[PDB]
RNA sequence: CUAUAUUCUUUG
RNA sequence: AAAUAAAUAUAGUAAGAUUAUUUUAGUAAAUAUUUAUUUUUCUUUGUA
């Protein structure tokens, strides 16, 4: 019947638009891997079967596995473009991705030096912490002050028992 | 053996051509021109009556003698209207009393 | 059904999902021929005409005869009684409101406006209540 | 005529701001996305079509 | 296709510093030299961690080059022009 | 209505129309077959302008060709539709092309029937054209009984 | 039992052996004595900062509206929000600025969070809707199957006639009364409800959960989630070096893996993704708080061989963000790619919510500048979306000479003539006396 | 048909005079939203039509080159979902590009009639509470719009200030030194 | 209820 | 007609069962659930 075939691949990721009613709250370390196996084999099984069925069916009808007949067979010999809208091929869609990535990596070199150019410059201005260091309103976190230690020239994490207000 | 049971015989939307495309490939310009070039001269579109509802609506693409197929004829006509290809054949006539 | 049962260990029947009734099943047309409902939201009469008519007209009087040509609200028991058949689509949905006699435009459009129908270009924006498309001048069902 | 305060036969005006300054209203009320003011009149137990209402 | 429209897309490298502030001084993504595909690593010089590496998971044995979508760059074709390809006999 | 509005809807009430027109606005009463609705609400689906049906008969009487509702076919009615064929006689007026040349009924049986019709109904001007004695009582042929013009 | 019922108060003696354990037990010293565990409020989880360490600038206090930076601090680089910030209904109405952590656990540049996302102030009914959705959804619905009266396999005949015996009146005894029997109306998957949940509610509830994680000071923002190798001990090396507690007993980490500031991805980082299966309490989820609309193609009864549940046939998949797995794992680790993607998908949503006298000022303030129209230079997108975009940049050239061109449809309107045909109702388009319009096929 | 700003086909047949309209300045702010989320959509169609497999488990790894869509389906997805989405986006673009042509004219007419200052001051949509939605720190003394109404600086006096002290002997625990209130337990 | 009454009126 | 195998026929004048105390408003017309009205006096009144 009508099970919404057109929404099958519509989803952004591989795991959606799939009726998954066999599941649990907590998924273990290998149940999660099982889940990620099930989903991608749900896509792959259903795609490869739909490839096989039509390739076999096109072969049984005496034409090319594509569904591309004798006429279109002649057009490719004569060098004629055989269809109206030549959609991007596999190799193309891989190439896009890698060119995008190869832009991003270069940019992540340049940003690295940019930020390292700034950070050393506003460290030399600030050996002492600014007006965020005040716990007048509420206590500082020693969990976080161990992380902020490196920038400053002083010992931050040594905190008096008494609350410190604009402490020196 | 029943290759299609009563329910999927009952659905005439799939079978008949209402609101449904019956030719699923779309040809480029120099493809359409070659396809039109294989039509024998002295052929009118008006000589190809639209088949009844009983007959399934389908198009085998461009095969030999594709102009005998009604739906192929007119689907090709639509691509020729989109691509700006001149249509050599006639057009469908409406006879009246 | 116990891990000992000779009953269940030999398979007999397997029960399926049971089909639901027509959503409009209870709006029966013998009501829709007789009455019509009139009202502002939250108060609505069902109104009908009187039968004394088609047996003896003559001899009685003109006033008692034309007391028959007025629309009149049905007795409230009967209205509740007929309305009750329209209330059985959702029990325990207290936030709902009963179905009307004649389907309004919202109630026609509600069945095509879902996110399950949005790809169906049949039956969209109402179809079956419009007159049919002129068929191809050579159209024939044989 | 100005653009914000235009003539409208229905009548609609963007919020005018507080009628007195130097004073703070403890609450703030948002118009809807269509410009409607928040009060909604429902019915308590709409299934039986009770005349009893609320806001 | 020469520089793409998106090659001018704005990213903030450092606050107050944009990648479009360099302008050609713009990164054209297709003109970035493609690194050659890395295959699986050669087995270590030692039998022990060779056997232990061979003992690993199929997931841990996945070679990583790009890291995203094709993991390993595809090699460029032998011809830079589409009609530069020799046409055999049909 | 303070500002002018230009709007295309179907079957507006008279007061709404005069309220729009007083402002210096516009109203055009479009009336569409179902296909028309789907083609306006989903324009993207159809690349070329496609041949669109005229709405049906009763709707053409009451809406599309109505100057009061300001339908869109009023020009078409006042230019093309309201005139008969240039050759056509009075009896054959409604036909697209006159079926015969001579306006006089061309069959002796049809002539006998027209004589009987003209003595049936008494002799009124329109009696020449045969109208059948029996009716449909169907809603697709009925028009307005009485109302403001 | 119940507090009122007389069964309560039983066992007047014997509940405690009267004698101390000589290791753990002690006397109450006095008012100067600090008792382990004792607190004036009803804490079902009495965790302090030592057991469940919170990472934020300040320990959350009633004086602080949120435990993060309210102003960009002069000693670190400050990155502004990806999209411009608008304050909607439930938003905190105060500037939320969070530090970013490197993978070496030092603090790196500071980044401003979006109060529409991380500021939607939690109220409990919404989170309730979220939680009940997740716990009803996450059952195994295939296990709800049970036998029924017609499913028993006995003889259908009256087993003894009811006339003269003192025996009960019994026939076809496959009923629910009997030890071998089955019920009249049993439970079984196609009768079990799977709840439908619309995007508005999911979006709102997840926003409020993120905000709740901010207010509890348990939110962490990281550059990348990236491992040297796909192996597990690299992952544990990471979790150990930057102080994530992944032990089952300890409070876990909930990852939103986005890529980085510069290169965000919708897909997980492969290297990190394979190392991320540790047996402990941790979960890696998709970088989205939205959800696809849930469609029901049996809403009436129609398809009977459906096994299924009754309800939405498109339940939210398990690797999304939710209330349950937020409440289980304490630290919420969000990559900046995830931040960018969240803001990107929620932008239009927040714009529509605003009152109309406010949405009119959006273009004036430059909120609505659009790359498509080309008033600005295009914005930062993910890897996949840049791929798709360049794909369309590439394929826009095949539609030029065709009349069905999407990028210039109906260019022929304002030179066009229209002609009403009277022989059969049709309105046909004409240009230069040629009929342009296409009569539809059936 | 309709769907642009000009008019439908049945007004051309109707011959209604739509041409000399009065031009007013309408920011077209709603359409920019719809355009943002249309252009957001088109790209998604291009992405999900162009998925190809990368399978990370070995059993499913025989398919890793192929598109996730069957070609026959990928074509149909290109016709039905994708290239008509471009048309929707296209329509929004047209309806805005008309109106910048119109708004330019309104601005010029008002610049001549008024002068740049007066004109630009009239063509501003500023509402007195626009600071409530944009920079609330300028709005705080006007109304209390916070979800925390007890932490707004006007009502801030209500929340208590504890006297708290850290403890080394408890392990870095901060603790409030305030005495508890004795409670009513009995009647 | 079905038939005969077909204008504001009429049968079993 | 008998036996064997399949069904869920119907049974308020045939019937029988129906699973969790310490409770918080009364007795068409009645009763029950949800809900509504501060309509005038010396006191009093469950009306809808
Ligand atoms: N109810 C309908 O008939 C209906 C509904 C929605 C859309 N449409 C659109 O109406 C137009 C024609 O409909 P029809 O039924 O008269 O013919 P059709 O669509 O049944 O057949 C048209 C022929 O031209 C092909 N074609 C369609 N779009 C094409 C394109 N954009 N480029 C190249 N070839 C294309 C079709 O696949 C087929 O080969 C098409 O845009 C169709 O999609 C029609």
């Amino acid at each position: 019947g009508f099970t919404m075939k057109y929404k099958k691949g519509t989803g952004l990721w591989d795991e959606d638009h799939v009726n998954d009613y066999k599941t649990n709250r907590y998924l273990s370390a290998r149940a999660t891997m099982r889940w990620y196996q099930e989903m991608e084999r749900h896509q792959t099984r259903n795609s490869l079967n739909a490839r096989r069925a039509t390739q076999s069916h096109n072969n049984n009808r005496g034409l090319h596995h594509t569904g591309r007949g004798a006429f279109e067979r002649e057009l490719e010999r004569r060098g004629v473009q055989v269809e109206k809208y030549p959609l991007t091929t596999t190799t193309g869609t891989m190439r896009v991705a890698e060119l995008v990535i190869l832009r991003r990596m270069e940019l992540e070199k340049r940003a690295e030096e940019a930020l390292a150019e700034q950070r050393g410059e506003l460290q030399k201005k600030n050996p002492t912490p600014s007006e965020w260091y005040d716990e007048s309103k509420g206590p500082l976190n020693p969990n976080f002050l161990r992380s902020m230690r490196s920038h400053y020239e002083v010992d931050i994490a040594n905190l008096p028992d008494t609350p410190l207000i604009r402490g020196q | 053996y029943r290759e299609k049971t009563w329910y999927e015989i009952s659905r005439t939307g799939a079978f008949t051509k209402g609101r449904r495309p019956v030719m699923r490939q779309k040809y480029s310009r120099e493809a359409l021109q070659a396809a039109l070039a294989m039509v024998p001269p002295g052929f009118e579109v008006a000589d190809v009556p639209r088949p009844p509802q009983r007959i399934l609506a389908q198009s085998e693409g461009i095969v030999g003698r594709w102009y005998s197929n009604y739906w192929t004829l007119h689907s090709m006509r639509y691509q020729c209207l989109l691509a700006g290809v001149e249509w050599p054949l006639g057009e469908r006539q409406r006879p009246r009393t | 059904p116990k891990m000992g049962c000779e009953e269940i260990t030999r398979k007999a029947r397997r029960v399926q999902l049971q089909p639901t009734e027509y959503l409009a099943q209870h709006r029966m047309q013998v009501w829709q021929l007789r009455f019509k409902e009139m009202g502002p939201p939250f108060s609505r009469v069902w109104v009908a005409l009187g039968g004394k008519m088609r047996r003896r007209r003559v001899g009685r009087q003109v006033d008692v005869k034309d007391m028959r040509y007025y629309w009149r609200p049905i007795e409230p028991q009967y209205q509740r009684l007929y309305m009750s058949r329209l209330r059985i689509r959702d029990h325990s949905n207290k936030l709902r409101q009963p179905m009307r006699l004649r389907a309004t435009n919202a109630d026609i459009g509600s069945g095509s406006s879902s996110i399950e129908w949005e790809r169906a270009s049949n039956r969209k924006y109402g179809a079956m209540l419009a007159p049919p498309k002129r068929q191809d001048f050579e159209f024939r069902v044989v | 005529v100005g653009v914000v305060g235009r003539d409208s036969a229905v009548g609609y005006l963007p919020p005018l701001g507080p009628a007195d300054p130097l004073d703070t209203i403890p609450f703030f009320v948002h118009r809807s996305s269509n410009g409607v003011l928040p009060g909604k009149v429902f019915s308590m137990h709409p299934r039986n079509l009770m005349p009893a209402f609320y806001l | 296709a020469a520089p793409s429209a998106y090659d001018y897309t704005e990213v903030e490298l450092a606050p107050g510093i944009f990648a479009n502030d360099a302008i050609e001084g713009v990164i054209v993504a297709a003109r970035v030299p493609v690194p050659p595909p890395k295959e699986k690593q050669p087995p270590p010089k030692n039998p022990l961690e060779r056997l232990k590496a061979e003992r690993r998971s199929y997931l841990a044995r996945t070679t990583i080059q790009l890291g995203y979508f094709p993991n390993v760059t595809l090699p460029p074709p032998r011809y830079e022009t589409v009609e530069a390809v020799p046409r055999p006999v049909h | 209505v303070p500002y002018p509005i230009h709007i295309e809807l179907q079957n507006a009430s008279a007061e709404s129309i005069r309220l729009i027109e007083e402002a210096g606005g516009s109203f055009t009463c479009v009336y569409m077959t179902h296909e028309g609705l789907y083609q306006e609400l989903h324009p993207e689906e159809y690349p070329i302008f496609m041949d669109q049906e005229l709405p049906e008969r009763r709707g053409l009487e009451s809406l599309a060709t109505n100057p009061s509702k300001r339908g869109w076919l009023t020009r078409w009615y006042e230019d093309s539709s309201k005139y008969a064929h240039p050759a056509a006689g009075r009896r054959y007026s409604h036909y697209l092309k006159p079926p015969t040349e001579r306006d006089f009924p061309a069959t002796v049986e049809e002539y006998e029937m027209v004589k009987h019709h003209q003595k049936w109904h008494l002799n009124q001007p329109g009696t020449g054209t045969l109208l059948p004695w029996h009716s449909y009582n169907t809603a697709d042929l009925v028009k307005r009984a009485a109302g403001r013009l | 039992s119940s507090i009122f019922s007389p069964r309560y108060d039983w066992r007047t003696s014997g509940v405690h052996d009267i004698a101390p354990r000589d290791e753990g037990d002690f006397l109450y010293q006095g008012p100067q004595h600090v008792l382990p565990g004792a607190h004036p409020l009803p804490l079902h989880h009495p965790h302090n900062t030592i057991t469940r360490p919170v990472i934020s600038p300040y320990i959350p206090s009633p004086q602080r509206s949120h435990p993060y930076f309210t102003a960009p601090l002069p000693e670190l680089p400050h990155f502004s929000t990806t999209k411009p910030i608008v304050y909607t209904y439930g938003t905190m109405k105060e500037r939320i600025i969070a530090p970013v952590f490197n993978l070496k656990n030092e603090v790196i540049y500071t980044r401003e969070l979006d109060p529409f996302i991380f500021g939607m102030y939690p109220e409990v009914e919404e989170l309730s809707k979220n939680l009940t959705y997740w716990m009803v959804r996450c059952q195994n619905f295939a296990s709800k199957w049970d036998y029924e009266t017609r499913e028993i396999w006995r003889k259908a005949k009256k087993n003894w006639p009811n006339t003269g015996m003192g025996m009960p009146r019994v026939g076809n005894r496959k009923n629910h009364l009997y030890t071998w029997g089955g019920r009249t109306k049993p439970s079984k998957p196609w009768n079990m409800l799977m709840p439908t949940m619309d995007v508005k509610t999911w979006s709102k509830s997840n926003r409020m959960m993120l905000t709740l994680k901010m207010l509890q000071g348990r939110l962490q923002v990281v550059d990348r989630l990236t491992l040297e190798e796909p192996t597990q001990e690299c992952y544990l090396e990471l979790c150990r070096n930057m102080s994530w507690d992944v032990r089952h007993t300890g409070g876990g980490v909930l990852f939103m893996d986005g890529g980085s500031r510069i290169t965000p991805s919708s897909e997980f980082d492969r290297a990190f993704f394979f190392g991320s299966f540790f047996n402990g309490r941790n979960k890696i989820v998709r970088p989205t708080v939205l959800c696809d609309e849930q469609y029901d193609y049996n809403k009436t009864a129609a398809k009977q061989r459906m096994k299924g549940p009754k309800g939405a046939k498109n339940p939210i998949p398990i690797n999304r963000f939710n209330a349950y797995d937020a409440m289980k794992h304490d630290r919420l680790v969000i990559t900046e790619g995830a931040l960018m993607q969240l803001e990107d998908e929620l932008y239009e949503h927040k714009l529509q919510i605003l009152p109309p006298h406010i949405r009119n000022q959006l273009p004036e303030y430059g909120y609505l500048d659009s790359e498509a129209l080309g008033d600005c230079v295009p914005s930062l997108k993910t890897i996949q979306m840049e791929a798709a975009a360049r794909t369309e940049e590439a394929e826009s050239d095949m539609y030029k000479s065709f009349i069905d061109n999407p990028y210039n449809p109906w260019k022929d309107n304002m030179d066009a003539s229209y002609a009403v045909d009277g022989a059969d109702g049709t309105v046909q388009k004409f240009v230069d006396g040629k009929k342009v319009s296409w009569s539809m096929l059936s | 048909s309709g769907a642009f700003g000009c008019g439908s086909y049945r007004s051309v047949v109707a011959g209604t005079q739509n041409v000399p309209r009065r031009m007013t300045f309408y920011p077209s702010a709603y359409e920019l939203i719809q355009l943002h989320k249309a252009h957001r959509e088109v790209i998604r169609h291009f992405y999900v039509r162009d998925k190809i497999f990368d399978n990370k488990f070995p059993g499913n790894a025989l398919a890793n080159g192929l598109f996730k869509f069957v070609p026959n389906r990928r074509e149909n997805y290109h016709m039905r979902e994708l290239m008509e989405s471009i048309r929707r986006r296209s329509i929004w673009m047209h309806r805005i590009k008309q109106q910048r042509e119109i708004n330019a004219k309104v601005v010029e007419n008002m610049e001549v009639k008024y002068g740049k200052k007066a004109a630009a001051s009239m063509l501003c949509f500023t509402t007195p509470d626009s600071n409530a939605y944009f920079a609330p720190h300028r709005y705080q003394d006007v109304a209390n719009s916070w979800p925390n109404y007890w932490q707004h600086p006007s009502v801030n006096h209500v929340v208590p200030k504890p006297r708290w002290r850290r403890h080394r002997e408890l392990g870095g625990i901060t603790r409030v030194e305030d005495p508890f209130a004795v409670q009513a337990s009995d009647y």
